[PDB]
């Protein structure tokens, strides 16, 4: 079931890119595999086989995926402007707002240093910025 | 040879009598041999297949024979048709 | 094509031969030997225009290599001075004449005490199309990138004791140190760098066994790709850090040296705790503040003796690099 | 070997207090028919926090789906964070934000008070007749004596002051405070995603 | 392993056979992804 | 004549520029004839010119112009050049090399050799050999030290030159045997070197002696003729390969034979004519 | 005492004549299979009891498929023919047959396995004074590989080519050597 879970919620995080892609869990490697096909080739490449910037996707969507399965009333999370560069973060702040602001039974506490103001996807409602006014 | 035996099929439909003529290198090793000598290097088996005799009869150098000399002569040469190494069918 | 460019293809045969890295007094060497038989004998010579009669050759061959798709890098190599260049006894040229290193001198007497920079037969293709094998297979592949990665990893380590492993590296660092200033008290500091470092790791492949993966890594050392120390640690040589320059800087996060764009290896790498900002995942100088051993003694013989990283102690610094 | 038999019966005996603990609970939703795009009950309507670690009492309206908490970093960004944790109730040693809760309190001041209101108004409340519309959440941390607590209701009656009732109504909400992913401070999210062997992903997962 | 397997074979390969060397190295390791 | 050599310089270099097609060519070739050491064989070679010609979406030029822009870079580049080779047919039952009409090519260098520069390097792997294996022994994994060759040495990696020792002992021992000699004694012979016939592996190669000759053998360096007769049984004969035949030359295993037995230069006469009358027919010339 | 002694005599007298024939037709094996790329051995197992020895069969030309004895069930057909053909092959120079016959053995196997044991064939037929083999090709094969020590006879009859018994180089099918002189 959770497994189940995790892979439904990866699929349709990809979706957002335009990538469509899938995990597998393996008992005899004991590892965590993860296909994604994205819009030039035609065979879905091993995740690895990829550039930063969609691995950094793959491993932020494998984060939500990962919070999907255990329903959680309250999920808290801290920085993550660190691990991705200019386009890719943008990307993937718009993935965690698109994916967060819709599910009413989870309610998602983000800590970033990184002003979400200046990300034109503030317009969309259900989203709340806490700017502290002393720095 | 572990098949089905038809004798018919081998004969032309209409002709009395099918003949096979095959000719083998001679060796001075082998006994009981008609009208070739040990030092000919000649030995010529024919098999004939007609429907109105039912019998065993081979040739040797063009030499009618029973078909226990033409078996003595090839368990002679170390050739052998049941043995299945020798031979291999379908079955 | 009569004199001129028969020595500039011997030089890049005898470049190539030497499995492309190839040490620079043997260069020199070698276009002595070539220019005695080119023009005259050029006994009356001063090796100050030999370098400079090198350069240019090996600067025409590497544009002919650019422009059809190759180059070669004079790349430093991170042990310098007089301890890379001592070599055994300087260059090769007793009952018999089977080990004579300071016989057979060039002309009456010519000797290089000082080389540091190695030139190096690098490709700047990325993609390459054209080629796809060598003489390995897939598996060989795989091995070598799992042995990358470790070796990679194995940069950051955690607290290391005073062992104190002199081989190479930290008699240079030392002689540099005293050199510099005479403390002789606290020089010798308990943080070691494990950066090219590997025994039992390499061996843990499950693809390969262990017969394999000896096989392989013997091979490797031989065709001058991954090197031991003396204790026995295998770890990258410069050439691979040559070929692969932005192999080591793409797939993963490294810095340079106080030159504008280089690979470093070893050196020295203290970096406090306080890194630059916090990186992806690993810190203490994960993000800039790298030296080589040369750029270690230029830095600190020259204004600014202490670091320029937000301030930083001489006492805390000496960390060595194996 | 007379220890195998002593392992396997501390086991058989484990087990049992397990299979009574569960045979324990009972169902605790009604089916409260009312009318699905409204959020559950449960959530964090406001946090204040009164001379917790580096700034002074604190309000902080948190919304019901979606938050983006823009502390500046050095700012005291992650003591929301601990402080959610730490009143909600979790370990210090899985926080791992502060030496001791000794250190959490103010320089200079004695005591720390953590407050926080989960919302009690929207459906699947617990005891909603008792509590009302918000559960007021309130853990005192002092340098003397031990850390003192109360689950008061709005109206300021203190309904209770131990622990359990605190865990009772957490599972019944469903946070999962004990889970360090839930949760995720700094350095967690920083081995999470930096995760490059599939093993590394298979072990996180 | 007395004989000098080396000398023999440093004669050949350089003196004669006029045969290319090259190192060839590992560059089909570093293949880009072309995204 | 530096001026000729420039204009020369800048006309290889407008041809590699007109024509992108040959540098992949010339980078293809370049991998295969020098990573295998191997034989490039003529129909691998329309192919690979027809796929990359459709993958740069260029018309296919001629076979004849594409080998000779390819032979102009390389001597301008590497300074090698590639020699056809004739049908083994020809043996069996002065030449100009066929060039264009060949169904093999094999790289080879064209430039008169030095005196002092082959002795600076076979005396540099002299000496990394009397430490190489100094009391029987071997670098690597079994001892301690693992730069053993300094920085960098001549000696490659450690096995070439085995095995080009190897290839050239067998190479004197055909040449020299009649052109023709069997398996047996030639094995035979090697073992006064010391290689075991027992099939253990040798030393430092770690191959077989069998899978050794058949290594040999597939890259042209033997030729395993089979005269198989009955009364003694099956019989392997080695000959020499055509590619043998270009890289050796008269003057070339003249050159390479004086310092096999260290006779005097000025005892040069004489030699060349023994040279020939052992290699009998073994060159289509 | 007299029991075990003869026991061992007859041992010793018995052993070293199978361990070279066992030797001998392991060795052919592998060198019949090297073409294959796959190792194997016909190995005799002797246990203690005299008539609990058995042979054992090495199979490496499928990776999937472990070393186990032959059988039809687990492994493919065409590999199984190969292995089985081969083992034909190996006991032929030790025996004193002029030469074997065999029956629906070009018939395809895979197309792959039937190519690599024609390549077997081929190889083995390079050697000389070797068994006459009569083979049979009941389904074509495209590609197919003609050595020149073999030669090709076909049996199949046009309509526009006349019949065999009035024209006089008919008579001879799939024959090329009878036209040429000598």
């Amino acid at each position: 079931g959770t497994c189940f879970d995790a892979d439904m919620d990866f699929r349709a995080s990809l979706k957002v890119r335009k990538f469509s892609g899938n995990l597998s869990f393996i008992k005899d490697t004991k590892s965590l595999e993860i296909y994604i096909l994205t819009t030039n080739d035609e065979k879905a490449r091993n995740v690895d086989t990829l550039s930063g910037g969609e691995k950094s996707f793959s491993q932020m969507a494998l984060l939500l995926a990962t919070w999907k399965p255990m329903r959680s009333r309250i999920i808290a999370l801290d920085e993550f402007d660190v691990f991705m560069d200019q386009v890719n973060r943008k990307i993937g702040t718009t993935l965690i707002v698109k994916k967060l602001k819709d599910i009413a039974r989870t309610q998602t506490i983000i800590i970033t240093p990184q002003d979400i103001g200046k990300i034109a996807d503030i317009d969309s409602s259900g989203v709340s910025i806490h700017r502290m006014r002393d720095p | 040879i572990g098949r089905s035996k038809k004798v018919e099929d081998f004969i032309k439909n209409g002709q009395d009598v099918s003949k096979i003529e095959i000719t083998l290198k001679n060796s001075p090793n082998v006994t009981d041999i008609e009208y070739i000598d040990a030092r000919d290097e000649t030995i010529k088996i024919t098999r004939i297949i007609t429907r109105s005799k039912r019998r065993s009869d081979y040739l040797i150098n063009d030499y009618q024979v029973s078909e226990s000399v033409v078996k003595t002569l090839v368990a002679q040469l170390n050739i052998q048709l049941d043995n299945l190494c020798q031979f291999l069918s379908q079955e | 094509p009569v004199t001129g460019d028969a020595t500039a293809k011997y030089l890049l045969q005898y470049i190539l031969s030497a499995r492309g890295i190839c040490h620079e007094n043997a260069l020199i060497l070698a276009l002595m030997r070539l220019e005695t038989d080119a023009s005259t004998l050029n006994t009356e010579w001063s090796i100050q225009q030999w370098v400079d009669k090198l350069n240019d050759y090996i600067n025409a061959i590497n544009v002919k290599l650019n422009l059809l798709g190759y180059k070669i890098i004079r790349i430093n190599h991170g042990i310098g001075r007089n301890a890379v260049t001592l070599k055994a006894k300087q260059n090769f040229e007793n009952t018999a004449i089977r080990a004579h290193n300071n016989d057979y001198a060039v002309l009456q007497s010519i000797v290089l005490p000082e080389s540091n920079r190695f030139f190096v037969y690098v490709n700047l293709a990325s993609t390459e199309e054209t080629k796809l094998a060598t003489r390995f297979n897939q598996n060989e592949i795989e091995f070598m990138k799992w042995a990358i990665e470790q070796f990679m990893i194995s940069g950051e380590t955690i607290v290391e004791g005073p062992a104190l492993e002199t081989s190479i590296i930290v008699k240079e660092v030392n002689r540099i140190l005293v050199a510099a200033t005479g403390d002789s008290n606290l020089a010798k500091w308990r943080k070691f760098s494990t950066f090219t470092v590997g025994s039992t790791n390499l061996f843990q492949f499950q693809e390969l066994t262990a017969t394999d993966i000896e096989d392989l890594l013997l091979r490797l050392c031989e065709l001058k790709w991954f090197y031991r120390t003396q204790e026995g640690k295998f770890g990258i040589d410069l050439r691979c850090i040559a070929e692969l320059e932005e192999y080591l800087t793409s797939m993963y996060n490294l810095n340079t040296c106080q030159n504008c764009h280089k690979l470093a290896i070893q050196g020295v790498r203290c970096g406090n705790e306080s890194c630059r900002e916090e990186n992806e995942e690993t810190g203490e100088n994960s993000l800039s503040q790298i030296w080589h051993v040369d750029c270690f003694k230029h830095y600190i013989t020259h204004v600014s003796k202490n670091c320029d990283r937000c301030g930083s102690s001489l006492i805390t610094e000496g960390v060595y690099v194996i | 070997i007379e220890q195998v038999d002593d392992e396997l019966l501390s086991l058989t005996a484990q087990q049992e207090n397990e299979e009574q603990q569960q045979q324990r609970k009972r169902r605790r939703h009604q089916f409260a028919p009312m009318t699905l795009e409204e959020s559950p009950s449960g959530y964090i309507k406001k946090v204040i926090l009164r001379n917790f670690m580096c700034h002074e009492h604190f309000e902080l309206e948190l919304g019901s789906r979606l938050n983006f908490i823009v502390g500046n970093n050095g700012s005291g960004k992650s003591a929301i964070l601990t402080a959610i944790t730490i009143g909600l109730g979790a370990k210090a040693s899985e926080t791992n934000r502060g030496s001791s809760l000794k250190d959490l309190i103010r320089e200079g001041c004695y005591s720390a008070k953590i407050i926080l209101h989960l919302d009690n108004s929207k459906y699947g409340a617990y005891q909603q007749g008792i509590f009302g519309n918000e559960i007021i959440v309130e853990r005192i941390i002092k340098r003397d004596g031990p850390a003192s607590f109360s689950l008061r209701s709005e109206n300021g009656k203190e309904i209770s002051n131990k622990k359990k009732d605190i865990q009772t109504v957490v599972d019944y909400f469903s946070v999962p405070v004990s889970n360090p992913m839930c949760f995720l401070s700094q350095d967690a999210a920083r081995s999470f995603l930096t995760a490059s062997t599939s093993q590394d992903k298979y072990s996180h997962f | 392993s007395q004989f000098n397997w080396f000398r023999i074979g440093a004669l050949y390969n350089t003196i004669s056979k006029n045969a290319p060397i090259t190192d060839h190295l590992m560059g089909p390791l570093s293949i880009e992804k072309k995204p | 004549d530096s001026d000729v050599d420039l204009t020369e310089d800048l006309a290889v270099a407008k041809i590699v520029k007109e024509n992108p097609v040959a540098r992949k060519m010339v980078r293809y070739i370049l991998s295969r004839g020098e990573s295998q050491n191997s034989i490039i064989t003529r129909n691998k070679l329309q192919s690979v010119i027809h796929e990359a010609a459709r993958e740069e979406n260029i018309a296919k030029p001629s076979f004849s112009k594409m080998f000779m822009d390819i032979n102009a870079i390389l001597y301008n580049v590497y300074g090698f050049e590639l020699q056809g080779l004739p049908s083994k047919n020809n043996m069996n039952a002065m030449p100009e090399p066929l060039g264009h009409r060949a169904q093999k090519f094999i790289l080879l260098n064209n430039v008169p050799h030095s005196k002092n520069f082959d002795d600076f390097k076979i005396l540099q792997s002299a000496h990394t050999y009397e430490e190489l294996i100094v009391t029987g022994e071997y670098i690597g994994d079994d001892i301690a030290s693992g730069t053993s060759n300094t920085l960098e040495s001549k000696l490659s990696t450690d096995r070439d030159l085995v095995y080009k020792g190897v290839l050239s002992v067998i190479l004197c021992i055909v040449f020299f045997s009649k052109n023709n000699i069997l398996h047996q004694e030639l094995i035979k012979f090697l073992e006064t070197f010391g290689i075991p016939s027992d099939g253990s592996k040798i030393a430092i190669l770690n191959i077989t002696i069998e899978d050794l000759i058949k290594s040999l053998e597939k890259r042209e360096y033997i030729v395993r003729l089979e005269e198989k007769s009955d009364t003694d049984g099956e019989v392997i004969s080695y000959r020499i390969g055509r590619r043998t035949q270009a890289e050796l030359g008269l003057e070339s295993l003249e050159k390479l034979v004086q310092e096999i037995m260290g006779l005097e230069k000025e005892q040069t006469k004489s030699l060349h004519d023994d040279i020939i009358k052992s290699i009998g027919d073994s060159y289509s010339i | 005492e007299t029991i075990k002694a003869k026991l061992k005599e007859d041992h010793a007298v018995l052993e070293p004549k199978l361990d070279d024939i066992v030797s001998k037709i392991s060795a052919r094996f592998a060198r019949l299979f090297n073409n294959v790329g796959s190792a194997g051995a016909v190995r005799l197992e002797k246990p203690k009891d005299y008539a609990e020895w058995k042979i054992e069969i090495m199979v490496k030309f499928r990776d999937n498929a472990p070393l186990k004895k032959l059988d039809s069930h687990t492994q493919s057909g065409g590999e199984r023919a190969v292995s089985t053909v081969l083992y034909m092959i190996a006991l032929q120079e030790f025996t004193s047959a002029p030469f074997r016959v065999v029956d629906e053995i070009n018939q395809g196997m895979d197309s792959r396995n039937e190519r690599i044991v024609h390549k077997a064939m081929v190889e083995n037929a390079c050697a000389e004074n070797t068994s006459q083999y009569f083979l049979i090709t009941p389904k074509l094969l495209t590609g197919l590989h003609y050595h020149e020590k073999m030669r090709i006879h076909c049996v199949m009859a046009g309509s526009w080519i006349p019949n065999p018994s009035e024209d006089p180089k008919m008579i001879h099918f799939g024959e090329t050597s009878n036209y040429s002189f000598d």
